[PDB]
Parts: C-alpha cells; structure tokens; sequence
C-alpha cells in the first residue's frame, strides 16, 4: 500500500 | 479579529537549487547544491510497484540517459552513488546561486515549509508540521517526487525533507537529505501502514492562546488541571507530556489564563467540540508552534 | 485522501524587488522596479491618527531624510510623486533583479498571493482571496504596511495589491499598484465601515467538487436546483450569480454530482453545517476557486 | 475606525 512518488 | 492560518517562509533562496532530472522517461525534482544532485533514487528503477533490486539498479546505472536540467544550464552527470534512499550525482557545474544552508531533521510537532515542484518547476509553497509518525499532511500532486522541505532560522537556511512516498490513508513520508526516511518506512512500493500520531500539547495549548487573544473564549471553563496530572493523562491519550510552563508564560499573563487552564481544556476538548468551532477549526489542531503563534498575533 | 488547504505560489521571483523604505523614521515596504520605487505615501506622513493633508506634506516633503535600502543597494530619491494613494520615488539604480511585469486589478472572487514584509525583509508568503467590498483577510503584522500582492499567469507576473488600512473587523484594505484603493475606501484614519461581501457561487461549488472527489458526501440530497432558481435565490441572498456549468464540466462528470446538486446543497448548507464538518471546515468558504481545485486535485 | 497599517 505505499505507493512511490 | 485575526484569524489563525498557515504561513510559509519565502522560497526564494531555495528555488534556484531546485533542478529537473529525468532519466530514461523517469522525471522528478532534484536539489542543486554545490556540484551535487541530491534527489530520490527511483529515477533510475525500471519499475515502481514492485520490490526494486537498487544495489543492481545502480550497477546497471547509464550517464547518458540522465538528463538533468536548470534554467540555460545542461548539467552532466559525473558519477553517481547512494545515500540512503536518495541518489547523489556529482555534475560538471557548481550552482552559481547556492546559499549557506544545512541539513537537519525536523522534529515531531515542529513546522517546516514545503516547496512543491512539478518536474523541476517551483509550483506552490506552504506550511506543514511533522508528526510523531514520521508522516506528513501534504498536497504532493503525481510529479512532485523528490519536492523539497526547508526551514529558516537566525537566518539559517536548513534542508529538512524531500518527498518520497504517499501510503494508503494519504499519509506522506519524505526522507532528510542524509538519506534516512522519516518514521523507518522503507522505499519500496510494499505493504506499510501508519501508526498512531501523538498530539503536541505544546501546539494546541499555543492554537488555545491564540483563540483567547482574538478574543474566543466559550471553550474556557471554571476549573483547571495540574501539570502533572495532564501529563499523567495525556500518557494514556495519545498526547506529549508538557515540560514547562515557560514557553506560554508571556502567551499566559496577556491572556490572564493560565496553562493549568488550557490543560483542562484540552481533556475536556478532546471528547468533541459539540458542533462549535475555535478560531473557525472543528477540533483541536497541534499545528502551530508557540513561536508560530506568538509573531502572527505580536510580531518581530 | 487529499484535504483542501490554500497554498501560495513561489515568491522568489518577487523578493528582489521589495525594498526598505524609511523617511525620518517611518518605515515601511517598498517596491523596486526599474528606476522607480512604489510605496504607501503614509511614509512622508508626519503623523497617521488624524486626516493629513497629503498634497501640503509633498510640497513638505525633504529627499535627503529618504532611507531606502535594498541588500547591499542604497537607492537615492532622485525625485517623488503622487499616484493615488502611492508615493513613485524615481532611484538612481535601476533594479538589476526586475522580472517582467504588469499591473492589473484582481476581481472579486479570485485568488492572489501575499509576500508579507517588515520593514524591507520578505517574511511569509500565503494565499488570499479578494472580497467583493474589496477587502480581503490577511495577517497583517504591524511593520508590513506596503507588503505586495501578485499572482502569476502563462507564467506572467501581475502584481495586484499593496497594503495599506485595517477596519475595526479586522478586514484588509489595499491598493493596486496604480495607487486605487480596493473597494473605494480613502486613505486616511477616519470612521470607515466595511459593507456585505457576496460570496462566490464558482468558488463553493467548486469546494463542494472538491469534498466529493476526496469522498465527502453526507451533504448531498436526494433534490437539486436548476441555474435559474439558484441565481434568483442568491440575488437575495449575498451570492453570486452563476453564469454557466461550463467551468465544472469535468468535475461534475469526474464525481457524477451535476451542478444542479450542489446548488442545492448551497441553499440549505448556507443554513448552518448542523455541527459536521466538509473538509474540515465548519461553514461554506469561498476562497478557493474552480482552477485551484482542479489544480491540486489533478495537477498540471 | 481605520488604522493606517
Ligand atoms: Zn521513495
Ligand atoms: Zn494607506
């Protein structure tokens, strides 16, 4: 559920 | 009648640090400090929803494929390596327009700026606050990877934060310029979940001045409570533990009310508002610092 | 999970051009460009609680008592004048940081930036919304008399305000930079009274869009309110009339509520909140508009 | 009830 900048 | 909102300090010292680099079709914000590139290592990741092998990204890095970009200015990369999360590429120019700065981490309850940028260019500026979680409230529009977060004093300008990833309650986590990310949370696209932010009573007790001083004052009641006592409280509450009085005795004797006082307010605040407002908020916020509070009502 | 929080644009572009101001010892904000320097004509005032008579004290007025101070630049009054309520002292230094430029009027409705200053030196930077009674709601700090509004557009630079009286309510007075004073109010100590603002339709419903795209929806009602009703309504009401759906055609279709909806919604939401909050805030604000929640929503 | 800022 993190999602990369 | 003033009002309690967020304030950012200028940009301008920090703007033409802030270049453009792009690597293959990745393209995100770096920091142009000296001959260096401070900026997210996942420009150069093949993919970014899954687990990324970086110490084999970084083996398999090309230099010509960076392209890194300042106004009029191409900067060639040199060499590039790891620091923490972040990559740092030495380039063949030195910023004609850095400034005296340094890096540190910002604390849980302190505030910072943010200058958010979309792909090299400066977009917005504004103020936030890190919480104990590690996280922040941004607004990081896809394209402002690698923004970054500054804070001046005295007038020291520090580089506190640059922004790396968005978790699933909208959460923000950014690393420091040393490369270490804020709360532990790892730099990959994984299952990580925000715990539990601790309030700072320092904050809300200052947000509580700031409504006596424009002259809000429903929420004031006939009793009191210890320091110690609140801290004892605040424990068990998801609040910090108050270690002086003296930070508010200025805020204190111009109000006539004590931090006792607002202690009490706070515990009796925290079960709900009951559909009224202070200084227009729908509960308590720990925003805003003493400091913060004093020079908008006050000044210097 | 996104929130709706003003933020300002980056002011860097700005801060070169703010100068120290001093005659005798007033000071206040200044701004450089070209050869010339713009400021409040309060400076040459020899006192500010009673009605000058402002063209008896430019005859009065001695160029040597002139302070004015820029970084490592001392600007000499090569000569003064009047425009409006504006003092335009012509330097003998050209500012060699002037960007391009041009004046213009915000409207009611629109939102512009505030690079508030004391005594010379920029110290916050946040946004602002101009009110339809031409007042607006800043955080004015005494010492930050003449502090500079702008807004930038393609990227044009407009400045737009400079600041100048505070009414009894708190309420923000300034002028553009052709020296009118917003809403029409005389620069002088005397009894003025702030009227009713109306406020924005565009810049609710456009707060309402912004709710439902970040998930909010307990406001919305099984009924709506064609264009022609609503606007007959907010002629009575302190609204604004709403000319055409055309600037929320992609937010309606984006969250599936048709502007019709939140017409409605309006009507009754303008009747108190009932204690729940939208965005966090406890009343319909008008401050921002349809652009800058698109904006910060979806980017660009 | 204006005050010169
Ligand atoms: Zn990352
Ligand atoms: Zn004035």
């Amino acid at each position: 559920x993190a999602v990369l900048x | 009648s003033s009002g309690l909102r967020k304030m950012a300090q200028p940009s301008g010292v920090v703007e033409p640090c802030i270049v453009r680099v792009a690597y293959g079709n990745n393209v995100l914000n770096g920091l142009w400090l000296g001959d260096e590139v401070i900026c997210p290592r996942h420009v150069i990741a093949s993919d970014t929803s899954r687990v990324i092998n970086y110490e084999n990204e970084l083996s398999s890095v090309r230099l010509h494929n960076f392209s890194i970009a300042k106004n009029n200015a191409f900067l060639g990369v040199v060499s590039a390596k790891y620091k923490g999360v972040n990559l740092v590429l030495k380039v063949n120019q030195v910023n004609p327009n850095t400034p005296e700065h340094k890096f540190k981490s910002v604390r849980p309850g302190e505030s910072f700026n943010i200058l958010a940028c979309y792909e090299g260019c400066p977009g917005s500026v504004y103020g936030v606050n890190m919480r104990s979680q590690g996280t922040i409230k941004g607004s990081f529009i896809a394209g402002t990877c690698g923004s970054v977060g500054y804070v001046l004093e005295n007038g020291t300008l520090y580089f506190v934060y640059m922004h790396h990833l968005e978790l699933g309650n909208g959460s923000h986590v950014g690393s420091n310029l040393e490369g270490e990310m804020y709360g532990g949370y790892e730099d990959q696209p994984s299952m990580q979940l925000e715990g539990t932010n601790v309030m700072s009573s320092d904050n809300v007790v200052a947000f509580l001045y700031a409504a006596l001083i424009n002259g809000e004052r429903w929420f004031v009641t006939n009793t009191s409570m210890t320091l110690e006592s609140y801290n004892a409280w605040a424990k068990t509450n998801s609040f910090t533990e108050i270690v002086s009085t003296d930070a508010f005795n200025m805020l204190a004797a111009k109000t006539g009310y004590s931090v006792e006082k607002l202690l009490e307010c706070i515990v009796r605040l925290n079960k709900g508002f009951g559909g009224r407002t202070i200084l227009s908020y729908g509960s308590l916020c720990d925003e805003f610092t003493p400091t913060e509070v004093i020079r908008q009502m006050y000044g210097v």
